């Protein structure tokens, strides 16, 4: 299953396998960490948690929610330094769009610019792949909402609800006995049903201090991260 | 950096170098190619691989490249390989044109390339071609010439030979029956589907398995004719004919 | 083994060692901490007497990037300054180009880009410091980063580096730097690392302060002679 | 920063290219897929499930158009595949820009697999993993290619690549004439991606598209589900 | 100026199923004539000419930079050239030096070979196409050639009548011109045959 | 040159004629001068007639690759940005003057590119040689919001205003009309001027002109 | 660009990527050369013909001017792009000093070539070893030979390629001054001196002399057929 | 198993500089010796045939008219530091219109010596002997493969190397003539070189304060080995 140096650099096992992605598949899962992206009806939100180990620590300068444009936001899983390089990419990539074409990138055609990129990182035999994976949210016009993830490998595909992280196996299988019964979704329930998806396979039952909320919206286009006390909101309400 | 490098360019301690000779083990597999020459014309006979039922059988030829208006080539090895050196020495001929007006002679056409394919042998660390080729052609020097390249990069100039797979019983038989030049562009075809009959294994010499081009001085045209799948099966049943007569008349 | 060579190449279970292996290194570099007071930032760096034969003030693991940005660092001393000179080189740019001093969350970003990129390639070596970046801005406040060799920031409260880090920084909790001002933190800074380097270890040792804040007027320098030796005279009743 | 500047690609001492020959496997282990010409256009279809209900189908497409007339599918890894469909929309284009004229689908092969060859022969680069169909209507007369990571291509009449495609080639060989329209090589394409599927061929787990002399074009999935009803 | 240091003049004109092209033979430097022989029509194929006026220098230069990208496309390609398609070739060759211009002005005539349907064009130095349907002229006696053609030119001719017509244009025409002379050569080719004929013209 | 473009209530309205003048002499007497960007954007070129060309065919290059990728639409903003980002580079030594109009999502939008970079989107727009003349008939009779009656009735009327009067000009009116679900691309809208017919038989046979040599070359 | 030191020290002081390529030139055919006092006599053996090639093209004596001839040994595309680059520096030589090349300033030129090319990046040395021979101005006679590190050096008579040591213990004992002596004469050395090397009787066997006057002119097979007849014929008579 | 050609040793000195030092131990001898009268500076031939021609070969080579020069080891790569160091006496010559001093001609050459590597690819082999008189009288100055250079007044490079200088040391002194330094020198070849001694396995040059960079021949040369 192994001949030469497929091991170690970015060639082709005998079986057609190539280890090295394969392996940088599982330096996500090293962060610790879990998030959780929906689709509504009219609206899109990304769920993830916090984990601040310290009381030292400036509990204001750990977000992995970033903002991209001004109406596209993303979370970043896998280790930090990987991640928060690439959305340097990422906020440069779309500012090159609108000096060039002059309007706003639509979210799929940014998805796919950071996979090339990523291609090619596990095309030439020299570079270290990027373990760290890419969630995206935004709203375009005639498409509505619509969420895409972007992995190491270079692959991407629109979803509907989405997991990344350690737990992303559990998450799915709860995600997808939710949506295959087809209930309509308001803006409250898409925020209910992605709380109670991690609250459920993590088994946390947490207080506002510990996840991060960004949503969007088709009456407010702008990407927005949600205030402690407006999570408190959706929070007790969530407790009947 | 330099642990996964692998040095395709050095000696071997006994003195020969091996990327080279590996090479040239892959040329005597997949391929089977021959030329013939003694008077007014020259043949390149070739034979088809890939028989299967589903194809086009398109593009005018199959291994058979024209090069230049009164030259051509055929090819043998990796195929994909083929493809970047036909289209080099195709403006090779052209750049030479443009600079003195005046068609290439047939064997500066050669050295040309094999200096390109010498040099990745050299220097470089890269992979060198497994590509072994014959050239036929016209020029007012010397008129009908015949040579063969090697992946090494050093040419020959010959009057028949073969790069098959069993292309060493095809030389064996070439210097048992031949005459020079006497052998018109008639009995050499005989003797081109007398020879392919041997080195192919698939027996009964299937019309669609071979290709036969030719090229002819006509005055001043140099008509490269690769003849139809029409006149094959009359040349191949030519050869039965004749060795049903000369075994039971023995 | 093999897989711990470069830095282009994962471990089969989805790290690596190369970054791993320099952040050892920085565990041999003594200690250095820097708290934040409610108005300034104080670093402190007890600095090892190797041999009688240095002069006092030699070899500064203290140094100073920007007009009101410090930086103490921790590690093998020659990549710690040519760290420093890209640093004290990125703010220049940024006052040529843009007008105005550098923010530190601007500052921040632009080095540990800088570090991150020497961990993707086999032709070049992780760096093997980490460093601390204080500064104080009358429309910003006191602000504390930190950048390990792996390219990774955040905001602290207060943080340590060196041999002793666990050792040194359960005692900054003990502190309360939100309401102290950058008096009596001078005073807190010392002491806790005087608590920490048994004398079996080193014989003797030297103190080494810095200081900013509306207090030194924004400006980044060193304590005076007189402060430091009230901390120096807070040092021996620590034996109580 | 640089490159590594020497190929990683070398002849066994048996003769062989071992990295291209690893990466014919990761071709055989695809998604399948068939292609069809009979006599006026060209029938490409092949396999495209999501691995949960989450995924949605409508945002990726395995058949893709080249330009006006030109379209092409793939059975291999999915990122090498955009890297050179990007390449090849580009190759139209300096084709038109000299001549004013659509490129013709045997001078486009000529220059993709170009690419293909250059890419296993140049310093520090491991092959491309897939191989592809190439359709189009040039001059009346329909053409389909098929070229492979090593850089040859090929001239079928009808052809499989992916998983099975061995068998596929035997159904294809019992299957196919000279003498058929473009809607009975449709419904002889989803008789031979049957072979191979689940149990549900649904108007989504394919994709279809055709040439015409009225140019290359993609199916939705409207006719799909007319074509998938009444098959088999 | 540039384009009257030589001379030189160009006509094709177009007929019923043929077209035919003529051209004049002097070669000279302002006052001077060297020779009566200089080639200015050259082919392209069979049934495809192309005719170059201009700088006797970038006459001869264009002429096989063009061959040059001929014989790759003939051999790469497994057909023949359309007589539309190498319009756009001539017009990429002159529009990369849109700085260092060549100086000419070429005249592309020919027979489309699956449909034999005749074709003409011209351009400009810098490479702007013109197709007709009846006459394009160039050269340095333009203006003269202009009064031969929109007087004498029928819509559908046959290539007896076609041969007549464009030589008392060009005989005409190029005697009242100074630097151009010295005999004309008319090509006119046909579907099923192709004729070169030299004129009797003025040797003065 | 004469080209001129107009908004009506639904789309856009474009006009030319059709003379290429070389020095005083004209050239060419049916040269098209509305060209083909997208399905949806057409443009009018004046100035140098090779610069235009060779700009109009490369923008519309670049935008069938980048429709095909994104898979939607063009926007007429972008074949605004490409133009005059390419122009301002070249600093004015390429002369091409266009008008561009086309009809995206967001409905018609017509543009004025002057060859140094410099852009301006109008209601109604005239470039060209004679265009101080079309501009006086748009001047006289705009209305907002008219019928494309009304519109293709006054674009043809002010293209005459520069046949008539130009001498730069002056041959059979091409229009254009581009609306959200219609592309009418009609060179011959009108012929207001014609050939003379010829009175005297100037007629020759065969045989009235002295040959020196002839050859025949057969083909097949 | 590729760079890499291929050509290293070793441990104890040896360039083994030289002393690789000498065995190359090692096992390559014979190659054997007598300078005479006033016609240079220089013949490869074992021209290995198989009776069904262009007899032309397979040619190892080639000349660098109308003044100089050049033979080798090793393998053969790397000698024809050696001497390809000493004919531009030869005609070279004419565009500056007017007068023809001297045979010792070519020979350096070679040796100076082959020495840099075991001293770049990412380079094999050569693996050829030649022979230059040439009557320069005021007709002095001489030759000399290239080993692949790049030493050029002179010589009366030597011989390279397959069994070299057997031929040049074979000469020592044979080089007289009056062997010399007639222009047929140094022939008869030659022809003895490749007969007691591999077999090549008469059959594989190409000498080529210059009169110091003249170009290179190769005996067609009847002179060496009737000279190899009269050199054993002395040697039937007196054993 | 394959280091880069640019490594220290664990006792700290380098590979394949230090593997240069041994490869001079396979070139023919050469001794020189400094005198207050002149640099005299001699050497073996090592001639392998009888056929081969003898003259053809040499070690002492001259760098400018009053500098000579004498290589041991390889002798290939030995014509490239001969070439840098005759264009450096000329450029020299060019700006400043006097002699480049013999110290400054070493110093030249020794900054070329040690500058391989994998940019812009092995140590030199070779070992050189710079006999010369400067305006500060004759002088004589040694190499290395290492570029480092210094003042000797006997110094012995080649195979034969520690064995010479040992006999080498027992009868310098620092008020010689040069008529018995030449005279002592070939002694000391005669001892180690295999062959006899003649006029043709060995030659000699010597520079003088008076006349310029002289080289002997194999006429006025036998007049000392008849005289040994």
């Amino acid at each position: 299953s192994s001949a030469g140096f497929d091991r170690h650099i970015t060639i082709f096992s005998p079986e057609g396998r190539l280890y090295q992605v394969e392996y940088a598949f599982k330096a996500i899962n090293q962060g610790g960490l879990t998030s959780v992206a929906v689709r509504g009806k009219d609206c899109a939100v990304i769920v993830t948690q916090k984990k601040v180990p310290d009381k030292l620590l400036d509990s204001s300068t750990v977000t992995h929610l970033f903002k991209i444009t001004e109406n596209i936001g993303c979370v970043m899983t896998g280790m930090t330094a990987d991640s928060r390089s690439q959305v340097q990419r990422a906020r440069y990539e779309a500012a090159n769009w609108k000096y060039k074409y002059g309007y706003e990138i639509p979210v799929d055609m940014l998805c796919k610019r950071i996979a090339d990129i990523s291609q090619v990182y596990t095309q030439n035999a020299e570079m270290r792949p990027l373990g760290c994976c890419m969630i995206l949210i935004g709203i375009d016009e005639e498409q509505g909402p619509q969420v895409y993830k972007c992995d190491p490998a270079g692959y991407y595909c629109g979803f509907k609800a989405t997991a990344a992280g350690v737990k992303q196996t559990e998450s799915t299988s709860f995600l997808e006995k939710k949506v295959k019964k087809k209930f309509d979704w308001t803006f409250e329930q898409t925020v209910e049903t992605a709380i109670t998806c991690l609250s459920t396979v993590l088994s946390i039952d947490f207080k506002p201090s510990e996840i991060e909320v960004g949503v969007v919206t088709v009456e407010n286009p702008k990407f927005r991260i949600l205030t402690e006390a407006e999570i408190d909101a959706h929070l007790v309400a969530l407790a009947e | 950096s330099r642990r996964y490098d692998s040095r395709t360019t050095i000696f071997s301690p006994e003195g020969r170098l091996y990327q080279v000779e590996y090479a040239m083990e892959a040329i005597g597999h997949a391929g089977t190619c021959l030329g013939i020459l003694a008077n007014d014309g020259v043949l390149l006979a070739a034979e088809r691989r890939n028989i299967h039922k589903l194809l086009d059988e398109v593009f005018f030829s199959e291994k058979i490249y024209k090069l230049n208006e009164d030259m051509a080539c055929s090819v043998a090895g990796i195929t994909s390989d083929a493809n970047v050196l036909t289209n080099e020495l195709r403006l090779i001929a052209q750049r030479y044109l443009l600079q003195y007006q005046e068609p290439i002679p047939c064997e500066q056409l050669v050295t040309a390339l094999c200096d390109i394919k010498q040099a990745y042998t050299q220097f470089g660390g890269k992979r060198p071609f497994g590509v072994s080729l014959l050239y036929i052609g016209w020029d007012k020097h010397y008129g009908f010439q015949l040579y063969q390249s090697d992946p090494s990069g050093n040419y020959g100039g010959w009057k028949a030979t073969c790069i098959g797979n069993n292309s060493a019983a095809a030389v064996s038989m070439l210097k048992q029956d031949y005459k020079e030049g006497e052998m018109t562009l008639k009995s050499a075809l005989a003797l081109a589907i007398k020879v392919l009959n041997k080195t192919m294994d698939v027996s009964k010499l299937s019309a669609e398995k071979v290709e036969i081009a030719t090229l002819t001085r006509e005055n001043g045209k140099t008509v490269i004719r690769v003849l139809k799948q029409k006149e094959v099966e009359q040349l191949i049943k030519k050869h039965e004919e004749e060795e049903a007569k000369a075994e039971r008349e023995k | 083994t093999g897989y711990d060579l470069s830095a282009s190449t994962f471990s089969p279970d989805g790290r690596v060692f190369q970054v791993e292996y320099a952040m050892k290194a920085v565990e041999n570099s003594s200690t250095a901490i820097g708290i934040r007071c409610k108005d300034g930032v104080v670093f402190g760096v007890e600095k090892l007497v190797l041999s009688k034969l240095y002069e006092e003030g030699s070899n500064k693991r203290l140094f100073n990037v920007d007009r009101h940005v410090g930086m103490a660092v921790a590690g093998l001393l020659a990549d710690a300054r040519s760290l420093a000179d890209i640093a004290r080189e990125e703010a220049s740019n940024f006052r040529s180009n843009f007008g105005y001093n550098i923010p530190l969350k601007h500052l921040a970003d632009r080095v540990a880009m800088y570090v991150h990129a020497y961990t993707l390639y086999s032709a070049v070596r992780p760096f093997g410091c980490s460093f601390m970046l204080g500064s104080y801005s009358v429309n910003d406040g006191a602000q504390l980063y930190m950048i390990d060799p792996s390219g990774v920031s955040y905001g602290y409260w207060g943080c340590a580096i060196g041999k002793a880090r666990q050792a040194a920084k359960t005692e900054i909790e003990k502190l309360q730097m939100k309401e102290m001002t950058c008096r009596d933190i001078v005073k807190e800074v010392a002491k806790i690392i005087y608590i920490v380097h048994d004398e079996v270890k080193d014989k003797a040792f030297e103190l080494e302060l810095s200081w900013v804040g509306e207090l030194t007027n924004g400006r980044h320098e060193i304590v005076p002679k007189d402060i430091r030796e009230e901390a120096e005279k807070y040092a021996k009743e620590s034996l109580k | 920063e640089r490159g590594y500047s020497f190929s990683l690609t070398t002849f066994s001492p048996s003769g062989k290219l071992v990295q291209i020959e690893y990466a014919l496997a990761a071709v055989a282990g695809g998604a399948p897929s068939v292609g069809i010409k009979a006599a006026n256009g060209v029938v490409l279809a092949t396999e495209k499930k999501q691995k949960s209900i989450l995924y949605d189908e409508r945002s990726v497409h395995k058949v893709e158009p080249i330009t006006k007339h030109i379209g092409l599918v793939y059975s291999g890894m999915g990122p090498d595949y955009r890297v050179l469909v990007h390449r090849a929309r580009k190759l139209a284009q300096q084709y038109y820009l000299v001549y004013q004229e659509p490129i013709p689908t045997a001078q486009l092969v000529q220059r993709v697999a170009s690419v293909m060859q250059e890419y296993t022969q140049s310093g520090g680069v491991r092959p491309f993993g897939v191989s592809l169909l190439i359709c189009g209507w040039n001059e009346g007369r329909p053409y389909l290619f098929q070229s492979d990571p090593s850089g040859a291509y090929f001239a079928w009449k009808a052809t499989a690549m992916g998983k099975n495609y061995v068998n596929g080639k035997t159904f294809l060989e019992k299957r196919y004439n000279e003498d058929l329209e473009l809607e009975d090589a449709i419904h002889t394409a989803i008789l031979t991606l049957k072979e191979s599927f689940e149990g549900q061929m649904t108007e989504d787990n394919i994709e279809v598209g055709i040439c015409n002399e009225a140019g290359f074009r993609r199916l939705t999935p409207t006719e799909v589900k007319d074509y998938l009803a009444a098959i088999a | 100026s540039i384009m009257s240091y030589n001379g030189g003049a160009v006509m094709a004109m177009k007929g019923k199923n043929c077209v035919a092209i003529a051209a004049d033979r002097r070669f000279g430097i302002q006052a001077q004539m060297v020779t009566t022989d200089f080639q200015k029509i050259f082919p392209m194929g069979d049934r495809l000419y192309i005719g170059l006026a201009g700088l006797a220098t970038d006459v001869q230069t264009v002429a096989q930079r063009l061959k040059f990208r001929l014989n790759l496309y003939e051999l790469k390609e497994g057909r023949q050239i359309k007589p539309y398609t190498l319009m756009s070739m001539v017009a990429n060759l002159l529009y990369e030096k849109r700085f260092g211009p060549y100086y000419t002005e070429p005249v592309i005539a020919g027979l489309d070979p699956k449909t034999f349907k005749p074709f003409i064009c011209s351009l400009d130095l810098i490479g702007c196409p013109m197709v007709t349907d009846d006459f394009v002229v160039s050269g340095t006696c333009a203006e003269q050639m202009y009064g031969m053609c929109e007087s004498l030119w029928e819509p559908n001719m046959d290539p007896d009548h076609l041969f007549e017509t464009i030589s008392q244009a060009m005989l005409n025409a190029v005697d009242r011109d100074a630097v151009s002379g010295m005999g004309v050569i008319v090509h006119i080719i046909e579907k099923d045959k192709i004729t070169t004929r030299t004129l009797k013209a003025r040797m003065d | 040159t004469t080209i001129a473009g107009v908004v009506y209530k639904d789309g856009i309205v474009l006009g030319a004629d059709t003379r290429a003048t070389e020095g005083m002499v004209v050239a060419d007497k049916n040269c098209s001068k509305i060209h083909f960007i997208s399905p949806n954007i057409y443009c009018c070129g004046a100035g140098t007639a090779a610069d235009t060309d060779m700009t109009t065919q490369l923008i519309s290059s670049n935008l069938e690759l980048h429709s095909l990728s994104t898979g939607r639409l063009p926007r007429v903003v972008t074949a605004n940005r490409m133009l005059k980002q390419m122009l301002f580079r070249y600093q004015g030594y390429i002369g091409a003057a266009l008008v561009l109009g086309g009809v995206d999502v967001t409905g018609p939008h017509l543009y004025s590119i002057y060859p140094h970079g410099s852009t301006d989107k109008l209601p109604y727009v005239t470039m060209g040689s004679g265009s101080l003349a079309a501009m006086a008939v748009f001047e006289d009779k705009f209305r907002p919001d008219m019928e494309e009656e009304e519109a293709k009735n006054l674009v043809s009327e002010a293209i005459a205003a520069g046949i008539f009067n130009d001498l730069g000009s002056g041959s059979n009116i091409d229009l254009c009309v581009i609306s959200k679900n219609k592309l009418d691309f009609l060179r011959p809208y009108t012929v207001p001027n014609k050939k003379g017919t010829r009175l005297g038989r100037y007629r020759c046979e065969k045989g009235t002109t002295a040959v020196l040599t002839e050859k025949i070359t057969p083909l097949e | 660009s590729y760079d890499r030191a291929i050509t290293v020290f070793s441990p104890d002081g040896h360039l083994f990527q030289v002393e690789y390529a000498q065995e190359a030139v090692k096992k390559g055919s014979t190659a054997v050369g007598v300078r005479g006092r006033d016609i240079v006599v220089l013949g490869v053996e074992k021209k290995s013909v198989a009776k069904l090639q262009d007899e032309r093209t397979v040619r190892k004596i080639c000349a660098l001017d109308d003044n100089v001839c050049m033979a080798f040994a090793g393998l053969t595309a790397d000698a024809r792009i050696v001497i390809n680059r000493a004919r531009v520096e030869c005609q070279s030589h004419r565009l500056t000093v007017e007068d023809p090349v001297t045979v010792e300033y070519i020979t350096r030129y070679i040796a100076s070539l082959k020495q840099r090319y075991t001293q770049s990046n990412g380079r094999r040395p050569f693996g050829i070893s030649a022979l230059i021979v040439g009557f320069d101005f005021d007709g002095t006679p001489r030759l000399y030979q290239t080993d692949p590190s790049g030493t050029y050096h002179a010589w009366k008579a030597n011989a390279i390629g397959r069994g070299a040591k057997s031929v040049r213990e074979f000469l020592e004992k044979n080089y007289t001054d009056e062997a010399i002596e007639t222009d047929d004469l140094t022939i008869k050395l030659v022809i003895k001196a490749l007969l007691e090397v591999v077999q090549s009787g008469g059959k594989n066997i190409e000498l080529a002399v210059m009169r110091r006057d003249q170009s290179l002119k190769i005996l067609n097979p009847e002179e060496i057929e009737k000279y190899v007849a009269e050199i054993e014929k002395e040697k039937e008579e007196n054993e | 198993y394959d280091r880069g050609v640019n490594t220290f040793s664990p006792e700290g000195r380098l590979f394949q500089v230090e593997y240069a030092i041994e490869a001079i131990k396979l070139g023919s001898t050469a001794i020189g010796i400094q005198t207050s009268e002149g640099v005299c500076l001699a050497v073996e031939k090592r001639i392998t045939s009888p056929l081969m021609e003898p003259s053809s070969i040499e070690k002492i080579v001259e760098i400018d008219a009053h500098i000579g020069c004498a290589m041991s080891g390889l002798i290939a790569d030995a014509k490239t530091l001969i070439d840098k160091a005759r264009v450096e006496t000329q450029n020299h010559w060019f700006t400043y219109n006097e002699t480049m001093t013999v110290e400054s001609v070493t110093q030249a050459v020794s900054n070329l010596a040690l500058q391989f590597g994998e940019e812009d690819s092995r140590p030199f082999g070779v070992a050189l002997l710079f006999g010369g008189v400067d305006e500060k009288g004759p002088q004589l100055f040694h190499m290395d493969p290492s570029g480092t250079f210094v003042q000797c007044d006997a110094r012995a490079i080649g195979s034969a190397s520690e064995g010479a200088q040992s006999s080498l040391q027992e009868v310098y002194h620092k008020s010689m003539t040069l008529k018995e330094a030449i005279k002592s020198s070939l002694i000391i070849l005669k001892q180690v070189m295999e062959e006899k001694l003649n006029a043709t396995n060995i030659e000699l040059a010597t520079v003088q304060p008076g006349q310029n960079f002289h080289m002997f021949t194999k006429e006025e040369l036998e007049e000392v080995i008849k005289d040994i």
